[PDB]
């Protein structure tokens, strides 16, 4: 067969014509809406920006998840690993982030909007189609690109689809806007790269992976940065997803991406089947870059929340199960259960951050201790419904619970009809 | 004494089932790594000759 | 013109073969490729025969054609060294990447030096106090020795090396050289901004008063750059040690990435792999690197190297080879970190050559050995306590478990560099306070105080001043009922006057991403190149 | 040092130098064994001489075996350690006693080089890291 | 081992005697055949022994 060269390093179309379009791992659209129109080609293999080109992460990227935005806060330009077993809610956190970027994009100016890229590597084509229907029926497809190298596609396409999506998001990073990229099952990209390496007869290393399987993910994840003021000031936030086997996070690809990304979101498989969804392992999951990039007010209450959940795990599952019960530390058990049931949150419903800090204010300051544990999820929506919406606008505009605001908040929090009790 | 031993041995069954469940996963990881490293040794030996 | 100019024969990833028809360069000699998008420096690794060398590219090879002219520089990779490198960031090949102009070179040195000879070895076991309790007690650091921080991806060997920078390099009188090998670029930018802010890196005209050189080969670089950037850091440190006669600090974050980059390029050099997948030359490459870091008779280098264990496997060959090169290993553990203990130093796996009674005194040595004995006796009881509980232990062993759970909270310590994400202020702990505290916990002077009074405190005074606050607080269950009444007309307006004094922002529909956009025309049929080079569509044959 | 020779092939040296240094030390120590005197030879880090031999033979493109060691890595240490003998009276009666050192990984005695040198030498001196931290110094198992 | 065995086979067949054949470490026969089998051109078997074990 005749092989023609194109004269160009491997490129994908980048630009504003990619928004709303489903794409394969090479740049051509698969949603059946014709070719990409308002677009231009750029390389998939770009060297990451250097040391001067970056600045410290200052601005917060709100996921809309209560357990995430309180305990592991994530700033713009960060890389946060979402790690956990199969069916523990990793994709749910990722798509709550995308839907919440749609919800916040209509209330900010255009220089503060976030344009999302969802790379689906090794997924089923049916789940990608259901996710496209979700992003269309939630209006989130206006700001979302979807790259789709499914399980039927060739393993070079599954290897290259994160780099294609990263170039499509690096357009938004380089043009001063803000990007958010989700590499869903980045473990499957390493499996595709291991396939390409073993079929190229390269000598395999640990777990038959190639030697440059760390370089494969470090190339990809170092391109998620927060650019300096002389480079437009744009940002790109990565959410790589790594699936573990039986909760083994000491695996090869797991510990490779842990030693690349800034923090982690450990989703425990034990809490996911105990109804605690999102099943955030609060003891293991950290975020040390968006810790300074936290919404104040949520920084005022969530530090005490994480401290109380820390001293809740001093009596964790040996309340009276092992030998004895104290009944002076009954309060930490019957308060940590309230802080746990406060952070549970149903799917496809992300919350604005000003309605999360008020809910954790009611859960932490003590406005819900007489509510039974079976109805704190109803007490939270009753608090959000019955408190007047002026305090939400004041807390969102001022950006902190002012001393002028906590008095009016404790006033509006003592006249709420907590059901039952 | 009998009723506290009945609970302490339930705690010991729980602990020695939990320890056994973790050690089974550790053995499975070591078994998988063992077949992988022995197979990689055989391929590296055969690729120096073939 | 044709002399000293080879051409690219084959491009295999970061490995380029160059055919020199006239005369071949030496091994380790640097070459430069003409007409690339960046400055592509190759380093000759092998002579393959048939007038062909085999090189390792310092940048990416994407865009290389197999006819490209390659110029022999006649020399290895030469980087600028001297006091003019202080306060500057430079990459693997000595180019300034800090956008502060060219580096004022005192000299240009080859990055490949032979290790200092046996007659130029200095054997002076002097202690270096770091302010860390577990480090100063159980494995003290030599003043001119090599230090390893072994860790398992998330256990804190970057926080520990930042705390060692915070504690040691400020009290030091010489120059520091930070070599960033294969770590995060965000971490290099954070260290640059913290060193500019703290004043150890000064910009502009006062650059000569900066006391630190950064050499950065981070994980966005190809494996040729991460394989030689430790050699650039060694060259900058060795100029201060040898020529300047200074005492140098050299912090190398992830010396594992040197080994990993050599194993990445080694699969394409046509070698048979050694054990679990590394290069056959692991031990000799690591030895040729680490024997250049030596306190000699004309200067000292205090080297602190973070070492990364790949899958929490200390039996992996790349940390197991590194273990034999170091005077003091500080093995950080994942389980100690999961207990909440920070720094997560394994006390029964970290060793030092300074833990000897004739060099640090018998009191400090006996205290460290007693603490290790109590911790080993607790680790022997870890299975009986799990499957039976503490109620079946002997009365002498419950005291061992209590004292060991006290000393393993007391080994933890807050850090001045961890105060930004933990909230608690850092604690610098003197050596005599550590020995005096652990004497008291070993002899039994603090069986009164609870176990959490020892957790994340500075010295033995702060244990007693935390057991006070832990028992004021349980008596502070009944102190008062807090209520602030008749307050709403002092300084706070209302709910609705506040929503009238907020500045609501303007929002715009149709965001306008077509501003400053090129928008080239991608046609439907894919464009290829014909034999004359013209951009034509595909022919209609398959 | 008046009675000691030190043969030093360090980590910076080439792989054949570290491969050949136990044979150099054994040849230097065989002079005292063959001239009626009594010798003591310590091969410190024989598990590093095996690693240097592994590198040297893998780069000669000989096929690898267990943990990518050569097949003849048993013969490497057997023909080295068998030179430690006690000669007869007609050969002088001189002796040479060997102290090879092997480093294990996490107490795994079932390693390849460790089991080979255990099968070669006469005695064993096991040093456990749990006896070391219990105050028992030397940590003789 | 073949040399000791053919001495014992002469003592069994020709002399007709009843022979003792003490073989110290017959494992070293297979070990010695394993040290040369990669150089004889044989790709290795299970754990590291020869294919002809
Ligand atoms: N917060 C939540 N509340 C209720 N149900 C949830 C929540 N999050 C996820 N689920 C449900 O649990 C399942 C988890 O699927 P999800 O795709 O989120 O997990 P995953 O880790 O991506 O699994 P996989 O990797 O196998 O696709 C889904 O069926 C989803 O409907
Ligand atoms: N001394 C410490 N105090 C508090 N937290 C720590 C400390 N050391 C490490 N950590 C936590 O552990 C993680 C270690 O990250 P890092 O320092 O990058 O280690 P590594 O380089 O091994 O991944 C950090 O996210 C931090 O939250
Ligand atoms: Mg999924
Ligand atoms: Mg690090």
């Amino acid at each position: 067969d005749l092989v023609y060269r194109t004269g160009q390093i491997v490129n994908v179309p980048i630009g504003p014509g990619t928004l709303g379009r489903v794409t394969d791992g090479l740049g051509q659209p698969i949603d059946g809406k014709g070719p990409l129109t308002n677009v231009r080609s750029s390389l998939v293999e770009v060297k990451a920006p250097g040391i001067i080109a970056r600045q410290s992460v200052r601005e917060p990227l709100f996921t809309g998840v209560k357990a995430v935005d309180a305990l592991v806060p994530i700033g713009r330009g960060q890389r946060e690993l979402i790690i956990g077993d199969r069916q523990t809610g990793k994709t749910a956190v990722a798509i709550d982030a995308i839907i919440h970027q749609k919800n916040c994009n209509e209330q900010v100016p255009k220089a503060q909007r976030v344009y999302c890229v969802y790379v689906a590597v090794g997924q089923k084509r049916s789940t990608v189609a259901q996710l496209v229907k979700l992003f269309t029926q939630t209006g989130a497809m206006r700001y979302t690109i979807m790259v789709s190298a499914t399980a039927s596609d060739a393993a070079p396409l599954q290897f290259l689809a994160p780099y294609s999506g990263c170039a499509m998001a690096e357009y938004f990073r380089d043009t001063g806007k803000h990007g958010l990229i989700i590499y869903d099952d980045l473990s499957k990209q390493s499996v595709a790269y291991r396939q390409m390496s073993l079929l190229l007869r390269r000598p395999p290393g640990r777990e038959a992976f190639p030697g440059d399987v760390f370089y494969l993910h470090s190339r990809l994840l170092e391109r998620a940065a927060k650019l300096s003021k002389e480079l437009g000031g744009g940002s790109l936030t990565a959410f790589p997803v790594i699936e573990t086997q039986a909760g083994d996070v000491s695996a090869y690809i797991a510990t490779n991406v842990i030693s690349i990304t800034d923090g982690q979101i450990f989703l425990e498989t034990e809490l996911f089947y105990k109804g605690i969804r999102p099943a955030l392992n609060v003891g293991l999951s950290v975020s040390r870059v968006g810790s300074a990039a936290q919404f104040p007010g949520m920084k005022q209450v969530a530090g005490t929340l994480k401290l109380e959940l820390a001293q809740y795990r001093e009596v964790a599952a040996f309340a009276q199960f092992g030998s004895d019960l104290d009944a002076a530390t009954q309060y930490v058990l019957e308060r940590g259960a309230r802080l746990t049931e406060m952070l549970k949150q149903k799917q496809f419903a992300p919350i604005p951050i000003e309605r999360q800090t008020v809910a954790v204010y009611a859960a932490t300051k003590g406005f819900l201790d007489k509510v039974r544990v079976q109805d704190i999820v109803a007490a939270e929506e009753a608090v959000i419904s019955q408190v007047n919406p002026a305090v939400f606008k004041i807390l969102k505009a001022n950006g902190k619970i002012t001393p002028a605001l906590d008095a009016h908040l404790k006033a509006e929090l003592r006249k709420v009809k907590l059901p039952g009790a | 004494e009998h009723a506290s031993r009945m609970s302490a041995m339930e705690n010991s069954t729980k602990s020695a089932g939990e320890m056994l469940g973790k050690l089974t996963l550790d053995y499975n990881r070591k078994r998988q790594a063992t077949i992988t490293t022995e197979l990689i040794e055989i391929i590296a030996g055969a690729s120096a000759l073939m | 013109p044709a002399i000293d100019a080879g051409y690219v024969s084959q491009v295999i990833g970061p490995v380029v073969d160059v055919r020199f028809d006239g005369e071949l360069p030496s091994i380790l000699s640097s070459l430069e490729v003409e007409g690339h998008s960046v400055r592509l420096v190759l380093e000759v690794a092998q002579h393959m025969g048939d007038n062909t060398v085999r090189c390792i590219a310092m940048d990416s090879t994407d865009g290389l054609v197999r006819g490209q002219k390659v110029v022999d520089t006649g020399s290895p990779i030469k980087v600028p060294v001297g006091r003019g490198t202080l306060g500057r960031i430079m990459n693997v090949i000595g180019e300034p990447v800090d956008e502060q102009g060219p580096i004022d070179a005192a000299d240009i040195w080859s990055i490949h030096r032979e290790a200092p000879e046996f007659t130029e070895q200095s054997t002076e076991q002097e202690i270096l106090v770091t302010g860390i309790k577990v480090v100063d007690l159980l494995a003290p650091y030599q003043r001119g020795g090599k230090i390893g921080l072994f860790g398992g991806a998330g256990v804190g060997k970057t926080v520990l090396i930042m705390e060692l920078i915070n504690n040691v390099a400020k009290a030091h009188g010489g120059f520091s050289v930070f070599a960033g090998v294969g770590e995060r670029t965000r971490e290099g930018n954070d260290l640059y901004r913290e060193m500019i802010e703290s004043g150890v890196i000064k910009l502009g005209a006062e650059r000569g008063n900066s006391k630190c050189t950064l050499v950065y080969g981070q994980m966005n670089e190809p494996p040729g750059a991460r394989a030689r950037v430790a050699l650039t850091g060694l060259t900058v440190a060795e100029y201060f040690r040898d020529i300047e006669g200074q005492d140098v600090l050299l912090f190398v974050d992830n010396i594992f990435r040197f080994t990993q980059a050599n194993s990445e390029v080694s699969a394409l050099l046509g070698r048979i792999p050694s054990a679990v997948g590394y290069q056959p030359t692991l031990a000799t490459d690591l030895g040729g690197l680490q024997e250049r870091i030596t306190t000699t008779t004309k200067g000292s280098i205090t080297s602190v190297q973070a070492v990364y264990v790949p899958a929490d496997d200390l039996t992996d060959p790349a940390p197991a080879t590194t273990f034999a090169h170091l005077d003091a290993t500080t093995v950080l553990s994942r389980s100690i970190a999961e207990l909440g203990i920070y720094p997560a130093v394994d006390p029964l796996d970290s060793t030092s050559r300074m833990l000897n009674p004739n060099v640090i005194g018998a009191e400090h040595y006996n205290v460290a050995r007693g603490v290790q004995k109590v911790l080993q006796d607790y680790k022997n009881l870890q299975d009986i306590i799990a499957i039976l509980g503490m109620d079946e232990l002997s009365e002498e062993d419950k005291l061992t478990v209590a004292r060991a759970r006290k000393i393993q909270r007391f080994l933890s310590q807050p850090f001045q560099v961890a105060e930004v994400f933990t909230g608690t202020p850092g604690k610098y702990v003197d050596l005599a306070d550590t020995i005096s505290g652990f004497q008291g916990v070993l002899t039994g002077k603090y069986d009164d105080l609870p176990e959490m009074a020892f957790y994340m405190v500075g010295d033995i005074k702060e244990v007693k001043e935390k057991a006070d606050k832990m028992a004021k607080d349980i008596a502070s269950r009944k102190e008062a009922d807090n209520k602030k009444v008749s307050e709403e007309l002092k300084d706070i307006p209302s709910l609705d006057k506040l929503v009238s004094e907020i500045k609501e922002v303007v929002i715009e529909e149709d965001d306008g991403l077509e501003e400053d956009f090129k928008a080239e025309a991608l046609s439907s049929e894919t464009v290829v190149l014909n034999e004359e080079g013209k951009s034509v569509p595909l022919p209609k044959k398959n």
